């Protein structure tokens, strides 16, 4: 039941765990871009370091 | 092993004559018998005499000498503090004294009768100890503190909503009563007693009518708290906490009027100890 | 049959 | 199996949520930004 | 008027009557259950 | 305050603690 | 089909830690049992831990800020430090400075989350073993008063400063102030009901403990097997209380009395506290209109003066 | 089998009726709307 | 099988009648409408 | 069981769980649309960023 | 067996959404920035 | 083993997070930097 | 066998060192002798 | 089990623990670099020792 | 056999020494006899 | 087991405990050197004994 | 077991406990020397008995 | 056989000595009779 | 057991308790000597009975 | 094991210590003797 | 074990309790002598009965 997992990470992951891990990392990457844009907009609004 | 017994045989099996305190002191108990379901012995007659006379004196002092039929508007009050420790049949506070003495006799008789009934059934003396704790609480509230202070007018009045006025005025005379250490210990023990009672009731009810073993509740109480106390340990803890709650609060009310006058000035030493005095700046000094 | 807890288990 | 994926997921998600809530509370109390100001 | 306000009956007297009556009835039923015939160990053999 | 009667009454209040202490000591001694 | 060994010695998130149990000797001698651990650490248990420690961290760091980051003053003043809700000039607003009410708001939100998650933990761990769910509903009855004190009474009154501060002395001050503000709390009828049930709970706990220890020579404390057939200890306890009071109970329904007496306290207290400010703004005057206050025309005040 | 006993219905209805009657008589007495039991 | 016993009916009715008699006497006395036991 | 689920998600899902999951995702999408409309209306009413 | 249960995630997410909605409504409507339910 | 890797990882991560939060709060309350000023 | 295990020694020493570091840092900061984080 | 672990650290680690350890140390190094840069920027802004 | 263990005596001695050192440092700091950490 | 530890300390240490010990003592030595340098710098800045 | 312990103290000590004792005794001696030096320096600074 | 244990005697004597030493040192410091930690 | 204990004190002491006892009595004697010297010095400085 | 000797010695020791402390603190706070005077 | 306690006191005393008793009585006599000397000295200093 470990055929999707690469050979390097076999002792740590499973098929279902590999799928959920991919979901989680994609969600994190999606949220980081939004955080960057939000911070840029807020600095353009009012800088917090003076 | 077990069969259906109608509880008449269990009551008639355990009835024995003459194993009480008066039976050991005089060689016989004058009133050693049963009336209905109750066991009458010596201290079972003294208690009933005290109960009847106390109720009669209380109701006479309330209905008469005050003229009110409202039970929640009576003030059964002691003599004033100017009378000292004197009792006079011709002065106000005489029916309070009679009622107080009768109630004392009733409570002590109840305690001694409990000791008798424990002796008949070959039990331990835990119930008399637990009841004697609160009997001593009554004794210190109505006998020891008034005598030490110096007057019978330092006891509380026996009215239903009016004894709460004495509590309020005494608690605000020695302000702040919350800052009394023994008061805090007593409150902690009251809250702990209620918590433990709820926990034990829930625990025993949750396993009653089920096809499970007697080790399931130990696993339940070890998964949630890391520790399960046991079956005799919980009942011991119940007994000890219940008694100690009032044992500690005797001291607070006794020391309120005799050795202390102010529970805010009691804590004045704390900031003057050499370990941390003189280390702060303005408004952080002391 | 009749049990201390109000149950009547065979 | 030393490390379990479920534990890591739960802990990381809860830590992120708690941090986000705390930062929002602190920034709202700071008064530096206009935001929900009268 | 010598009468209490309606809140006096709502908050004070009805709950007191309920408490007293409930105590009496609960005591009656618990004593009825306690003193019935069910499985017990025989006092003669057990002691 | 007389300070002699008060201390006797305080001694009574302290003696009221005795049966519980004896119960704890009995439990400790009887369970080795 | 429940395997108790698996329930107590499993690995992972849905499992226990402190797996090799400890042992304390004095607990074994006094209480009769001394094994400590293992403890279940599953989901609903990490959330409570994390949120409780977030709130505790906030409170302790604000203590330090108030003192001035001085450890000795921190130790001296620890028992009269507190964080207080935003004052009355603010209403139920959340735009409050951090040193004037924001810290209290954050910490209280996290505390709410932690207590709810602890209720869930109790419920699910009761169902996982073979026992019923009676502790969870007792905790719910206890939490009714908690949520009245911290969330609903301020909401009905209209300000956050109607809630207690987070401190050792602050709870006593809240009790005093809330009684003083709304007349006299002794004339609150549901405060009378609460005290009735609290003192009854203490009395009943002492009675049950004493009568089970007194009859423990015949193994009366094994209340699980005494609900299938009653032996000499339970018979003696029944006879004792019948010959004293004229009536007695079982080894089953006494714990019913215990549960309900402990439960009614919080419910009556919650009702009384909620009514305290919103319907009856003064309890002594109300008691005067309801005919439950004694006249007292000539007090002897020489008792109350030094 | 029937959902409820007759005994339960009788007890509930009688108790509720008695409580309500007492409450209404005492609420009307102390309002002062009627000239009843007035000095 | 009858729902209620005769003993319970007798006890309940007797206690209710006595309690009502006492309560009504107390209320009518404290009202002050009738002369009755005036000084 | 494990028949209507695609072979990728068979280790994680079931028939009844797949149906309930579809219901949940549709509810989430509808709620998101309503939330977007509500936010636009409230910003048109009074902007909260000044 | 199953690393993740659908039922648990459903319960947790639903409760989190409800709590967030209540909190956001309280914070927004108790601030006075919007003219909502004014006497 | 005398020491487990999971225990050391959990303890170190918690300690680092606590220290970061504490330093941030102390520096914020100090008033030395012009940061998040009303 | 052995008086103390290595693990307990390590835990106790590390905890004591951390507590002492925090205490000394806070005492020096609040003393007011050094400039450090001011104004 | 112990193939990838160096001979010196055999009695302490596994393959899985060695992989997780490598991830942890790389994260710590990156965090240290970022912390140094942040400290230099904050000193250039306003020095905290006078 | 032995009345005391080595572990117990080590623990007690170390704890007592640490507590006494902290107490003496606190008393000397708050006494004000020495300059030490002055503003 | 008791192989890489010297013969004098055999009744107290393993191989793993010996390795961890060595790591700890090297860490303590480095920390002490840094602490001495820091105390010299702080005294040069403002002496605390007057 | 009781090999390195002197024959006088065999009823009280062990090999591991004898070694740890020696460590503790040396630590106490060094601490006492440092404490004597510190008290002499502090007396030379400002005497505390007047 | 032996009325008292050696360990308990050692514990009691050591604890009493430490408590008395601390008590006497604090009383003599607070009295003000000697200079000691003045200024 | 009662080999090093004198004949008089055999019913009271063990082999190790005797040695610990001797240590304790030596400590008490030294403390008494130091206390006497300290009390004489403090009286020579400032007598406390006037 | 008998209890008389142990009980007597313990109660004697406690009574002596309490009496000594009480009498010393009573004598100190009366001013009749010089003792520890500034 | 009753062989050194006199035959008059054998029912009451043991071998160890006899020795402990003797120690206690010697301590009591010494304390009484010291107390008498202290009371004589204090009376010579300032008499408390006048
Ligand atoms: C516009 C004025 C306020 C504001 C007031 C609110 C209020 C009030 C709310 C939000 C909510 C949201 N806001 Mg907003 N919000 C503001 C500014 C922002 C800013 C910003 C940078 O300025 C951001 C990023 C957000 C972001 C957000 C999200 C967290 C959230 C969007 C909904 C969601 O997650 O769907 C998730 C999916 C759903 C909610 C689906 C709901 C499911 C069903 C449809 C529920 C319907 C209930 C129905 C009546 C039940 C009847 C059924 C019966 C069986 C018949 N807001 C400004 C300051 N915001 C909402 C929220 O927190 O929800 C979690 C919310 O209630
Ligand atoms: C937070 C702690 C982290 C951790 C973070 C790190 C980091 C970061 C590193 C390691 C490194 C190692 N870790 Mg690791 N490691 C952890 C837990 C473990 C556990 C365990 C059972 O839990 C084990 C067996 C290990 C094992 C190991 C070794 C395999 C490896 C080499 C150690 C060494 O030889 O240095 C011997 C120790 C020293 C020489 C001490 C050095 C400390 C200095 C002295 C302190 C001051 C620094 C200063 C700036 C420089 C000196 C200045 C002076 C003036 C001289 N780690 C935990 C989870 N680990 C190192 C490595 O190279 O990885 C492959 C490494 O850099
Ligand atoms: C508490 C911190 C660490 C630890 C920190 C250190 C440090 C640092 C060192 C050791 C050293 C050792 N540790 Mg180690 N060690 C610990 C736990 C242990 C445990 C255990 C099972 O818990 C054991 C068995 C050991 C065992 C050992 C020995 C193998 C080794 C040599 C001891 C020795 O002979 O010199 C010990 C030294 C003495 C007994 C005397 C020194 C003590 C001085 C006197 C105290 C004051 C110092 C000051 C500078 C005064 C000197 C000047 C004076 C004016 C004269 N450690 C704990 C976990 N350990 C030493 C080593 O490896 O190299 C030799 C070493 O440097
Ligand atoms: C104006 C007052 C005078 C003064 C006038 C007097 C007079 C008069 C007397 C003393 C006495 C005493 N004074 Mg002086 N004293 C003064 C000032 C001081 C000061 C001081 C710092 O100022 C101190 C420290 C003392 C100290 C003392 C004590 C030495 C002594 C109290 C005896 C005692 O405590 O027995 C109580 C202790 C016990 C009963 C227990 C004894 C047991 C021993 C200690 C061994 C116990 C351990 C052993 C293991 C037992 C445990 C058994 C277990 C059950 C196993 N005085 C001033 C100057 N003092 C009294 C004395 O008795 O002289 C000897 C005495 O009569
Ligand atoms: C001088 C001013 C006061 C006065 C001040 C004091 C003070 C202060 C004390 C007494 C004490 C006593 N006083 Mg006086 N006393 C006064 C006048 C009187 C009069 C009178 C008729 O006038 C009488 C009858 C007494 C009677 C008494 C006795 C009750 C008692 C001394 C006998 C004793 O118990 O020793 C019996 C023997 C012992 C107690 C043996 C115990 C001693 C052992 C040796 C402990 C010594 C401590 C030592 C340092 C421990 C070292 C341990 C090792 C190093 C390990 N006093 C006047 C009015 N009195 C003392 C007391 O109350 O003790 C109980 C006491 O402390
Ligand atoms: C120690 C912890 C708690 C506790 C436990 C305790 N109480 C106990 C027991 C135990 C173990 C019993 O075994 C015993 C019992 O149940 O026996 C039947 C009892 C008991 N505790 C009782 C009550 C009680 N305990 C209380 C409290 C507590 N008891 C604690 C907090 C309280 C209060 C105020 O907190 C009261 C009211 C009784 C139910 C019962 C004792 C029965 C008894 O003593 O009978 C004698 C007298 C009568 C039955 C009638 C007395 C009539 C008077 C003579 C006339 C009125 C005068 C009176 C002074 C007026 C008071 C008016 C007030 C409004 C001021
Ligand atoms: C705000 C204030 C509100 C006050 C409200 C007070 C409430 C009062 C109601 C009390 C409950 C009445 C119960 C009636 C029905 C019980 C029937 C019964 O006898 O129940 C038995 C147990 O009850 C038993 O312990 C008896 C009942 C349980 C024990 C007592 C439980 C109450 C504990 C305290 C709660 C309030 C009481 C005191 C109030 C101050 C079990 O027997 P079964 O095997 O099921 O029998 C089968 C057949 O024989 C027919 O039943
Ligand atoms: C705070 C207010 C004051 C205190 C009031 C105290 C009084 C009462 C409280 C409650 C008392 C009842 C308690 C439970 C009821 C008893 C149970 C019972 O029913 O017991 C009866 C016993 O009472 C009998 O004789 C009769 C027993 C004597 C009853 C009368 C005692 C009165 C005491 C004096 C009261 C004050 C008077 C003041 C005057 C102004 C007999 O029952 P049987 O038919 O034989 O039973 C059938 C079998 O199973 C057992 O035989
Ligand atoms: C003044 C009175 C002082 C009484 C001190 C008693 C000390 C020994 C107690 C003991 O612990 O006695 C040991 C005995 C038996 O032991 P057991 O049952 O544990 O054995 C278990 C065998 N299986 O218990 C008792 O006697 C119980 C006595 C209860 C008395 C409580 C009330 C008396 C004190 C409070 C005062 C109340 C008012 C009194 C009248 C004014
Ligand atoms: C607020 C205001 C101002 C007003 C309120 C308005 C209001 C709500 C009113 C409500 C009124 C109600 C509810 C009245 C109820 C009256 C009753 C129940 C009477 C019962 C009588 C019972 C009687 C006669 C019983 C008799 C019993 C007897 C003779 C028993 C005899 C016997 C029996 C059973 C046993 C042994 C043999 C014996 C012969 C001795
Ligand atoms: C059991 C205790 C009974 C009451 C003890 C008090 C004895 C009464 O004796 C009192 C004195 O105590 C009092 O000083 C004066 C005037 O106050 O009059 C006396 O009658
Ligand atoms: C779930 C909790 C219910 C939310 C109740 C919201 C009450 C809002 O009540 C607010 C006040 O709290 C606020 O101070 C003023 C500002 O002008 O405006 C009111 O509308
Ligand atoms: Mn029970």
């Amino acid at each position: 039941q470990n055929d999707l997992v690469p050979d390097q990470w076999k002792p740590l992951f499973n098929n279902a765990e590999w799928l959920v891990h991919d979901i989680v990392v994609k969600t994190i990457y999606g949220g980081l871009i939004i955080a960057v844009i939000a911070h840029v907009l807020c600095w353009a609004w009012t800088p917090w370091i003076r | 092993s077990a069969e259906v017994i109608p509880f008449s045989i269990i009551e008639e099996f355990y009835k024995r004559p003459g194993k009480t305190l008066a039976a050991r002191f005089f060689g016989v108990d004058p009133f050693d018998f049963w009336i209905g379901r109750f066991y009458v012995g010596l201290f079972g007659a003294i208690s009933i005499i005290g109960i009847i006379l106390g109720v009669a004196f209380y109701l006479y002092e309330g209905v008469v000498n005050e003229g009110t039929l409202n039970i929640l508007a009576m003030r059964i009050e002691p003599p004033p503090v100017s009378q000292g420790l004197n009792v006079d049949p011709a002065q106000p506070g005489f029916f309070w004294f009679l009622t107080m003495v009768a109630a004392t006799i009733a409570f002590v008789g109840w305690l001694l009768r409990q000791i008798d009934i424990s002796l008949k059934l070959d039990m331990g003396m835990e119930v008399p100890i637990a009841f004697g704790a609160v009997v001593s609480s009554w004794i210190t509230l109505q006998w020891l503190r008034p005598i030490a202070m110096g007057a019978w007018g330092h006891g509380f009045p026996l009215g239903i909503t009016h004894h709460l006025d004495w509590v309020s005025n005494i608690g605000y005379q020695y302000y702040n009563f919350f800052y009394n250490p023994f008061h805090a210990i007593g409150i902690t023990l009251l809250f702990a007693s209620t918590l433990f009672l709820h926990m034990h009731g829930s625990a025993v009810l949750s396993e009653a009518k089920r096809n499970i073993s007697d080790q399931n509740i130990h696993v339940f109480w070890r998964n949630i708290l890391g520790y399960s106390i046991g079956e005799i340990g919980i009942h011991r803890v119940a007994f000890w906490t219940g008694a100690a709650s009032v044992l500690f609060s005797n001291l607070c009310i006794f020391l309120s009027g005799t050795f202390v006058k102010d529970w805010n000035a009691f804590w004045g030493f704390w900031d003057k100890m050499p370990i941390w005095n003189g280390v702060g700046q303005g408004a952080l000094v002391a | 049959a009749a049990a201390p807890a109000g149950a009547a288990a065979a | 199996r030393p490390f379990e994926f479920r534990t890591s997921v739960v802990v990381s998600t809860l830590l992120g949520l708690v941090m986000a809530l705390l930062i929002h509370f602190v920034v709202l109390s700071s008064g530096a930004f206009n935001w929900l100001r009268a | 008027s010598p009468w209490p306000v309606w809140s006096g009956y709502a908050l004070c007297f009805v709950p007191l009557a309920a408490v007293i009556l409930g105590f009496i009835i609960a005591a009656r039923f618990t004593d009825k259950q306690a003193t019935s015939a069910y499985l017990r160990l025989d006092p003669a053999k057990a002691n | 305050m007389n300070w002699i009667v008060a201390t006797f009454m305080l001694m009574f209040v302290l003696v009221a603690f005795l049966p519980l202490v004896v119960s704890l000591a009995y439990t400790w001694v009887t369970n080795p | 089909p429940i395997d108790l060994h698996d329930e107590e010695y499993r690995d992972g998130l849905e499992g226990t830690i402190a797996k090799p149990p400890g042992h304390v000797g004095w607990m074994q001698r006094l209480l009769g049992e001394g094994q400590v651990g293992p403890i279940y650490v599953g989901l609903w248990g990490v959330i409570s831990f994390i949120t409780f420690f977030a709130s505790a961290f906030i409170i302790l760091v604000d203590y330090g800020r108030q003192v001035g980051w001085n450890p000795i003053i921190y130790l001296r003043e620890f028992w009269n430090l507190a964080v207080y809700p935003p004052p009355t000039e603010y209403g139920l607003s959340w735009n409050v400075p951090w040193d004037k009410g924001g810290a209290w708001l954050a910490a209280t939100f996290f505390l709410h989350i932690s207590v709810l998650t602890w209720w869930a933990r109790l419920y699910t761990r009761a169902k996982a073993t073979g026992v019923g769910t009676q502790l969870a509903w007792g905790f719910a009855s206890a939490l009714s008063l908690y949520f009245v004190i911290y969330l609903f009474h301020p909401l009905a009154l209209g300000n956050w400063s109607a809630a207690p501060g987070h401190g050792f002395r602050a709870i006593l001050d809240w009790t005093n102030y809330v009684s003083i503000h709304w007349g006299n709390f002794y004339y609150n009828p549901f405060h009378m009901l609460s005290i009735f049930f609290l003192l009854g709970s203490t009395l009943l706990l002492a009675m049950h403990g004493a009568t089970i220890v007194a009859t423990s020579k015949w193994k009366s404390e094994m209340e699980f097997t005494e609900m299938m057939a009653e032996g000499p200890g339970t018979q003696r306890a029944q006879l004792f209380w019948r010959w004293v009071m004229g009536w007695n109970a079982n080894s089953y329904n006494i714990h019913i009395w215990a549960w309900w007496f402990a439960a009614f306290t919080a419910i009556t207290g919650a009702i009384g506290l909620f009514l305290s400010g919103t319907l009856v703004p003064d309890w002594y005057a109300w008691g005067e209109t309801a005919k439950i206050v004694a006249p007292w025309p000539n007090p002897d005040w020489a008792q109350y003066v030094f």
